[PDB]
Formats: structure tokens, sequence, C-alpha cells
RNA sequence: AUAAUAGUAAAGAUGAAAUAAUAAUAAUAAUUAUAAGACUAAUAUAUGUGAAAAUAUUAAUUAAAUAUUAACUGACAUUGAGGGAUUAAAACUAGAGUAGCGAAACGGAUUCGAUACCCGUGUAGUUCUAGUAGUAAACUAUGAAUACAAUUAUUUAUAAUAUAUAUAUAAAUAAUAAAUGAAAAUGAAAGUAUUCCACCUGAAGAGUACGUUAGCAAUAAUGAAACUCAAAACAAUAGACG
RNA sequence: AUGACCCACCAAU
């Protein structure tokens, strides 16, 4: 469960430094936009 | 004022003992049968 | 910065420290550092403590706790006075063995044990000032105070003539000896010995 | 020979001042003259009855925190230890 | 009932638990230099008692009615809440409350 | 729970003078036995002269025999357990004191627990060494 | 007191009488508190940073900024009671100026007792002209102390030539030995040349050490004088 | 809700795992003796029989 | 108190003395020894713990009461007419007990007198058990709740620190600022505000009469009017007085 | 000024 929190939280957070590499995310998926990243990022897993 | 105070107390003692003067009267032919 | 000039300020550079004044305690090391005044300040009678010390006070050397105090006053003692001790250290000239130095002379993250000399030497061990070393007079306890430092009197024969000679006034007299040598307890304590030359 | 009650012997240890040779000196002193006091459940000793002896007027009567100088709860706690130890045979 | 103990002390969990000292006790000597002797049974009857004992010192029978109670709230608790851990629901509130009263 | 006893024994036998004692160890322990609860440590504290003469049925006992069980059963057998105690005769001064063991699972014994230890465990670790 | 208003209210006062008639030349001081009107706020301001360990004053840790289970091992989302108990008294509370090296000054002071025993130049001087390269233990002006092993350290630290601040300490305190181990040496020289030169001296550390000690006698003499004796009388 | 649900499950895991652990760290050893009538004989027949413990001290 | 014991002439009490079943029946004192009761020194600050009554000899059981996190609940509360519950000391009704204390009583003092103070016996009662009753200066003479406001020193709870330190929190206690106040003084309330309940409207007559309810009872609650005054009360001040 | 009256003392921590 722990492991969870760990990616989900990682690539959202780490989406804080990726405001261009979220570009090749918001895409393959593809504000509360940056909610939108919460939004696919928690499917994935 | 504390006198004012004792003053009830030298009332209540003096209406103590009508109380123990009305006593006799209570529990008498008064409050039995009438 | 205003804290820049304080984190230089004199005031700081002195430590904090709330040791009793009176110490009634065994003492080997010193409580406090005595803050020297110019004889300027002390006819000004400013000795740069919070408040301005007592004309009372006519020594240019005190020892303070607390810069100012809920009774509005700075707690402090003028009877600062270790620098005669340490002084007389070097005028008794002799070194500490100071366990074994290895590389550093003192040798030893934090040294608070076994801190050295404690500041109470920084000569080379061995000089010709030995030559007999300089048999400093001391204060016979039966032990002997020399220069502020209690050294055993030691002597070629117990000579009780000569603590009959002082009667109870053994450490009023005052008798030179050749100071075998002294050493530092790591509570920072010296212990040395004495030579009655009687 | 002399008096006790007029003459310092600072062990050699010390450092022995001009003044520290004064009678003044001696007078100060006299002015300025424990498992328990470290932080050992005082209670846990509830028959030890040689441990609770200590802190006793040697009357059977406990000390104000003005000797004792005890924690409040650590002075308690032995005071309810000597208690509880009369109740327990031993002292 | 009987064999019922406290903090969570099911007795299953001692069968098994007790039982996992079994298993390492003749497993620690497996390897090694040294050899197996009266480690056959290992004081059947030794570790029966030693069993026994923790139960006794275990048992509700030979406890206190605060920590039958400490099992109960939980009890009601599972039995009146809204999910798995919900605890502040009216009725295990109330349900709580009651084993109380 | 876990229970204390620094019970004091009276002695007679000029020779043994565990003999009592000794017999009413037994005792006790033979009840917190067959009575579902586990006797743990006993610490003979030997003999130690009672701070004063505690007359015990007329027999004025000067001294006693000091001595601790620490035991563990229900309330009633630890009630019970005041009840033999003061009512045997040879007892002179009982008392059954707790030990709530709710934070540490293995409560040691009073005494050791002033002697810086804590449990039997520990206090069997405390000497297992030899094997 | 209570912030009084008949105070830095003169000029408003005197100027009533000065129109009126109770006055007929103005105060000559008039003028001057009116070009410096005088500061009437005794606002309590409030405080929003530390002077020194830099600290902030004024910010709550909202739990969004935060996600590693504290070693606690656990994820706290819910804000906590003291993250809760308004604390706007410790924005106006003045904040304690804490310093690591007056940890050092103690902690060298501690190691070296004789150092506080030395006689230190706690009197500041000018404190403008002292911008002090302290590469070296050593300036001109500033006195030899644990002060400038502490100011030391910082440039091992800030520079950092050394590494923590308990190895750049010590690189500094071999430093400090030796120009005490030197001053040691050249203190004898001094005399032993001086004395093997022509040299005569009245009184010597020892010196002091005598005299001062018996003149104490002479008081402890003649009071035991009274003392023992009194008491043979008192006891008789 | 699943970063509450972790913290309530580490905190009962927290818990449960040091009773296990305390659980086989007495009750696994605590004596192996008493609880039986042949044992007791042994320890207090191996007491007064040769060891006795009182304070006096040293 | 009661024998045992040995010891001798007083004991004991008070300002000083009297007495009583004190002691020549051998007392008191002493030292042993039985029995009977109440109470609980120091610690001990009632710090505290309790709603308030209350409450510090020990333990056992049962039960309530802490802080901090964490999960949850999702405004579920603020406190309250009436009601209910508890409710000191005395008093009462049963049953046991009864050492000491001590109303009443009686005696001895003192005094002009002394149905008092003082002293000797000492009964109701003080203890328990089951009740009953429901009042105290049950007073912090200060109803409960919430939000807020300037300092210091001590408790102290408690986190933290690089435990033994100096720090951050709370909590209490003690000095105050402001503010309020007739002042005394209150001081996180007697301050700034909001909410809810209780209660007051001159003094006497009166918490009386009467009615009504409740009680085994004493009583408790409820609670008028006529008649008569320009009085009556509180904090601060001088002054006289002890 | 309204303004005929004032009355009690007993012995210590």
């Amino acid at each position: 469960q722990r492991s969870l929190i760990d990616r989900i939280q990682t690539r959202l957070s780490e989406l804080l430094s990726n405001d261009l590499k979220c570009d090749q995310f918001l895409k393959d998926h593809g504000n509360i936009k940056k909610n939108l990243l919460r939004k696919h990022v928690m499917m994935d897993m | 004022d504390s006198v004012m105070r004792k003053r009830k107390k030298k009332m209540k003692k003096h209406k103590l003992r009508k109380r123990r003067k009305r006593e006799k009267a209570e529990r008498r032919k008064l409050s039995q049968g009438r | 910065t205003l804290a820049e000039l304080l984190g230089r300020s004199r005031i700081a550079q002195v430590a904090n420290n709330h040791k009793p004044l009176t110490y009634t305690g065994k003492k080997f090391h010193p409580t406090h550092q005595i803050i020297e005044t110019k004889p300027s300040t002390l006819y000004r009678q400013e000795w740069g403590l919070k408040s301005a010390i007592p004309s009372k006070i006519k020594s240019r050397y005190l020892v303070y706790n607390d810069l100012d105090t809920l009774e509005r006053i700075t707690t402090f003692e003028p009877r600062g006075g270790t620098q005669w001790n340490r002084l007389r250290f070097q005028e008794m000239g002799v070194p500490i063995v100071s366990n074994i130095g290895r590389q550093n002379p003192f040798f030893k993250k934090f040294n608070t044990e076994i801190i050295g000399t404690g500041g109470l030497s920084y000569s080379l061990p061995g000089k010709l000032k030995v030559i007999q070393r300089t048999v400093v007079p001391g204060r016979i306890l039966n032990l002997a105070a020399i220069g502020g430092f209690v050294a055993d009197v030691v002597f070629f024969q117990s000579p009780p003539s000569s603590f009959n000679s002082m009667g109870d006034f053994i450490r009023m007299k005052t008798f030179l000896f050749e100071i075998l040598e002294a050493s530092m307890e790591k509570n920072g304590s010296v212990s040395m010995h004495a030579r009655l030359l009687e | 020979k002399i008096d006790q009650s007029l003459s310092k012997k600072l062990p050699k240890g010390t450092i022995y001042d001009p003044f520290d040779f004064s009678m003044g000196r001696i007078h100060l002193d006299r002015k300025y003259q424990d498992i328990m006091k470290s932080g050992a459940n005082p209670l846990e000793f509830y028959a030890r009855p040689r441990i609770l002896s200590r802190y006793v007027t040697s009357t059977g009567r406990i000390q104000h925190r003005d000797i004792t100088g005890l924690s409040a709860k650590n002075q308690r706690r032995l005071s309810k230890a000597i208690r509880r130890c009369q109740a327990i045979g031993l002292m | 009932e009987p064999l019922v103990l406290s903090k969570g002390y099911n007795i299953e969990e001692v069968d098994k638990f007790l039982a996992a000292i079994e298993s390492a006790k003749r497993e620690r000597a497996e390897l090694s230099g040294l050899n197996t002797e009266v480690v056959g049974i290992e004081d059947i009857e030794k570790l029966e008692d030693r069993r026994e004992a923790i139960l006794r010192i275990l048992s509700m029978r030979n406890s206190e009615n605060k920590n039958a109670i400490k099992m109960a709230v939980e009890l009601a608790r599972k039995e009146f809440e809204r999910f798995p851990g919900d605890t502040g629901s009216s009725e295990v509130q109330a349900a709580c409350m009651t084993v109380r009263i | 729970m876990l229970y204390e006893l620094i019970g004091l024994v009276r002695i007679t036998n000029s020779n043994a003078p565990k003999l009592e004692a000794k017999e009413l160890s037994s005792t006790i322990g033979k009840l917190i036995i067959q009575n579902r609860g586990v006797v743990r440590d006993i610490v003979p504290m030997g003999i130690r002269y009672l701070p004063k003469i505690m007359k015990k049925d007329q027999e004025k006992h000067f001294r006693a025999y000091h001595f601790l069980m620490l035991f563990d059963s229900s309330a009633a057998v630890q009630s019970e357990i005041l009840r033999t105690l003061k009512k045997d005769p040879r007892v002179i001064r009982s008392s059954i004191v707790k030990v709530d063991l709710d934070k540490q699972l293995d409560r040691a014994s009073s005494l050791h627990r002033s002697l810086g230890k804590k449990s039997i465990l520990e206090l069997v670790n405390e000497d297992y060494q030899s094997i | 007191m209570k912030i009084q208003t008949n105070a830095v209210n003169v000029l408003q006062r005197t100027s009533a009488y000065l129109k009126s008639g109770l006055l007929k030349e103005t105060p000559a001081w008039y003028n001057v508190v009116a070009s410096i009107p005088p500061s009437t706020k005794f606002t309590r301001e409030p405080r929003f940073k530390n002077p020194s360990n830099g600290h902030i004053i004024g910010k709550l840790v909202d739990v969004t900024e935060q996600p590693h289970a504290n070693n606690k091992g656990l994820y706290k989302t819910r804000p906590n009671s003291s993250d809760k108990r308004v604390g706007v008294k410790r924005l106006y509370r003045p904040p304690k100026l804490t310093y690591v090296e007056d940890r050092l000054r103690s902690l060298f002071y501690k190691q070296h007792p004789w150092e506080l025993s030395r006689p230190k130049i706690l009197v500041e001087n000018e404190i403008g002209d002292e911008n002090y390269d302290w590469s070296h233990m050593l300036q001109i002006g500033r006195p030899l102390d644990g002060e400038s092993v502490i100011q030391r350290t910082m440039y091992l630290i800030k520079t950092k030539q050394y590494g923590d601040m308990v190895e750049a300490y010590d690189h500094a305190r071999y430093e400090f030995y030796a120009l005490r181990m030197q001053e040691e040496t050249e203190q004898q020289v001094a005399l032993e040349e001086a004395e093997m030169f022509g040299s005569l001296f009245g009184v010597s550390a020892i010196e002091h050490g005598i005299q001062k000690e018996q003149e104490v006698l002479d008081v402890w003499e003649k009071k035991v004088v009274e003392e023992t004796e009194l008491m043979a009388a008192r006891t008789s | 809700k699943l970063k509450r649900n972790y913290n309530r499950s580490l905190l009962n895991f927290q818990a449960h795992k040091k009773k296990l652990n305390e659980l086989l760290n007495l009750y696994h050893v605590a004596n192996e003796f008493i609880v039986t009538e042949s044992q007791l004989l042994k320890k207090i027949d191996k007491v007064f029989n040769d060891e006795t413990e009182e304070f006096t001290d040293a």
C-alpha cells in the first residue's frame, strides 16, 4: 500500500519539475489540469 | 452587615423560644381531631 | 547585521556560565573568565557589563555571571584573580607529563575528556630554564601550596623540629621546594611533589 | 596545637588563595555548606526495607521537602513505599 | 468462553506462533557443527506446560474485567461498524457506550 | 494479574530456620497452581529480626523469616490467598501487592526491580551466559 | 504606566494657548518640535523573521507541503493541535538570537578553562574598523583568545578549507596551541636572557604569592588569639 | 483515503507485532517451570537448600 | 479499665484553689499483662482528587478520571424552567457497639451575683449498619459556557534538542500593565464581548402569619398583607478609643 | 443647647 504512495506521489510530484516531460505524458493519455495529473496518474496503478 | 445578620440570630433564637412554646400547642388538641 | 555585530560582541566572546560564585566544592580548574578593565575605565566606572560596577570595587579584575538580574543588579564577584595562580605556574617553571602525546604534543571528534594541560602549560616539557628547577618556596599544608598549587612535601629525613619551628603556622611559614613534578588528572587536577629543604 | 574551627585544610588538589587562607573564608564556607534521587521508581522498593530506611528522621518519620529535597513524585513514591513497606512485614 | 485471552491474543495465533518456536528450535540445529540428542522431543512435557502457563497467565478467567471489556468494545464496533475501521458512527459510539453501560 | 506476597513467616525450629517458611511456600503454591494461575519467581529473603516484637497467636515474634513469592491468579484466588495467609498461624505479617504488567509483558519481583532489573526473561539471560 | 497623551502632544497643547491668549510669546522650541514631529504611534509592531538564526516566524506547514511518513512511520494528513493553536503572540514575541559559534565558544573554554582565566579585552573598541582576515588565528589589535579560535573555525566552515564544525575547530585548535607554545618560550626567554643581562627584580609572582599570603596570616593568627582562648574561659 | 488507510494499517500492525514479540519474549521463556506440582517442589527445594538473598548489602 | 508486680505517701488539677468512685482498701509513678473501643504522626502543599458534599495509615477488587498522536464521527452543541441526583455538622428511626470526647445533669471553683468562662464525674451524641431528612459563613460571600488582550517569576505537564543541557508549548500558582470599579480591589476575571439559566428593586413588620405540599418528628419548601418611619447599606478618610 | 443621664473586672500561654 505504501508503495502506491511512492510512485503515485512520486510522479505527480515529480511532475513538479516536468512541465515539459509531462508534455510527453499529457499526450500518452490525451489547473484542474494539474489536478488532471493525479487524474490519470492514479489510474495507472 | 454581620451585626445585622447577628440580629437575625437574635430574632431566629427568639422565634425558636416561641416555637418551643408553640410546640406545646402543636401535637396537642389543636393538631389532632381538632 | 545587528546579529553579526553581536556574534562578534566581546560580551558573547565570553561564554555563559551559571556556576556558583562561591563554589564551596574543592576547586582545581577555574569556573569563570575574569574581565580585565584598563585603569581608565575603572575611574570612568566602566566595565562593559549591563550595569556600571560600583566605585566600592577598586580592582581592575572582576568575574560576572549575569549581565543583570531580576534584583536590578549585575551578579559579579570582584574577587576574580586566577591571573595570579596560573602566572605563578609560569613562576614555578615545571612541565606536565600529559600522559603520552601521540603525534600532537597534547594529542587528545570532541576532546571533552583529557582536555590537556588545560592552558596551564604551552612550553616544551624539557628545557634548561632544568638546572634542579628553581627551589620555589611553598606553604607546607602539613602537602605544600607552592604558587597556589599544593605539592606533597618530601625530604631526605623527616624534620619534626622544622614543623615545630613553625608550630601551628606551618602554612603561614613558606619553605623553598625543588618541585619534583606535577600532573593533570583527567579531572583537570594538578598533583605535584615538594622538596622540604630542612 | 590548634582548634579545628580555625584552620582550613584545602586539599593539595585545589587552588589556595591569599584570602582563601583566612578566617573570613572559613566562616564563608560554613555558610554555604542517592540512587532514589537519581530516578528509580521509589515505590518498586515497596519491600527492600533497607533502601527506604534512608530518608527517615530515624523516628518512623519521613522528611518535609526541605531536607529530602527529592522530586515531588520521587518523594511521594518513596513515602508510599515506606508506608507500603510498613504493610509488607519488614519495616 | 474458555481459552479466551488478552490484547488481541487469539489462541490460534498462539498455537501457530508458539508453533513457530518448534520449527525454529530444530532448524537452528540442522546446520553448524553440533548434533541432535535430547532434542528428539524437547520435553514435550516441558513445552506442553510452557504453553499451558502462558494460557493461565493470559486467561481472562485470570485477568481483569477491564480487559474483557477492551475485547468487547471491539466485538461491538465490529458488529455495528459502517466499514472496516469506522469507529465514529453514531451506532458504533452507541454500541460502545452500551457495553460499558 | 501478577501479584506478590512479601510475607513474614515465623520460625520455631532452633534448627531449620526455613522449615515452616518452605512448608508454607509449598502450601500457597500448591493452591496458586491447582487454580488457573502461574507461580513465577520465589525469592527467599531469609531472616531479619523484626523491627518490633510482632505478637502473633500470643507468641510475641521478635523475629520472622521474610520471604517473597511472585504469583499470578484471578482476583479470587488472589483474594483467597490473603484469607489463607492471615489464617495460617505460621505466617505473621502477610501482604499481597499488585504488579500490573500492562506495559511489560513479564514483570520481575519488586526486589530486582530496585536492583536495576525488570523481567525474569531479562533476569534469566542475566544468568543464561553459561551454556 | 499607560500610553500617556500629555507627553508627545506639547505643540498641540501650546498651539491652543498660543492661539487664545494664555500665552503671548511662543516657547522658543515651538518651531523645532514642529519641524521634527514626535513619533506618536506606540504600536507593538510585529516581527516576521529572527534576526539571527535566519529562521522564519510566520509560516505553517500546510499538510500538502509534505508527504513522507514521519520517522514515526506514518503519513499525517489532518492538521495537529499545535498546528491550529493560533500562534500570533509568537510573531510579536522577540526570537532567540541562537548562534552555533556561541556553542563553540563555550566548548573551547570548557576544553581550555585556563583561557577563561586568561585576561580578555571584553571592552569593545570602535568595532567599526575591525575587518579581520581570519585565515590566520592572529590579527593586529585583537589579542589572542578562544574567541579568535571561534572566528577562525568560520573560515574553515565558510571558505570550507576543512569539513564539518568539529574537524574545522580542531584544525585551528592545534593552530592556537602553537601560538601559545611559542609565546610560553618567548615569555621565559625575556627573563632568562634579561636575568642573565643586568636585570634586578623587586617582586616576582612568587613574591606577591608570599607577601599577600603572609599578610593574611597576620589576621588569622590574631583572630585565633581570641577564639581559641575565649573558649577556655567559655568552658573552664 | 488511501494514505489514511495505510496510517491506520501500520499502527494496528506495529502494536500486534510488538504483542507477538513480547509473547515469545517471555511466554516463550518464563522459567519454563512454575505451573506444575513437580516443578514447584524443584524450585522451592532449590531455594533455601543452597542460596538465600537478603539486603544488608556487601 | 483490669488483675500481676514491686514501691511509698501523697496524687491530680489550676491564676490559685477546691471537690470525684483519687490514695493508706497502698494510690499516683514504674513495669509487665489482658480486654474494649475511636482514631490515623511525619510525609502534608488539600499540591492534588472529586459535581459539590468531601478527601492524605496499608493493601485487594471494581469503577471514573491524563497528555499526545492516529482512525473515525460529521455540529451530534452551548445549559437549562420545571425534574431528577447527590448533599457537611447537628437531629431522627431501627438494630449492634460505647475507648476517648462531650450537649444535659450534678458537684467544685471564681464572683457582688455566675443557672458562664475555669475544674470533677459524666448521660443523650459523637462509631458502625440500614435508613430518614435535605438544610450551613453548603463562601472564592463571585452561576455555567465560548471567543479574545500586555508582562514577569515560580511550580509543573510535556515535546523537543546535540539524558543534561538550553529551547519551544500547555497547565496551574504568585506579582502586575491595560481595562473595570463606589472604592477596597479584580487581573485572564470583577477586563473586552456573545449566549443561557437563577435572583434583586427602601427599612422595619418577615422568611413571620396563613394556606398547601412533604416528613415518624424536629422541621423543610412555598410565602403575603396591615401597621410605622425617612430612613437604611457599603468602600475609601480623619480622629477618638482598646 | 434639650441634653438628666452609665455601669461593670476579674485572675495564664
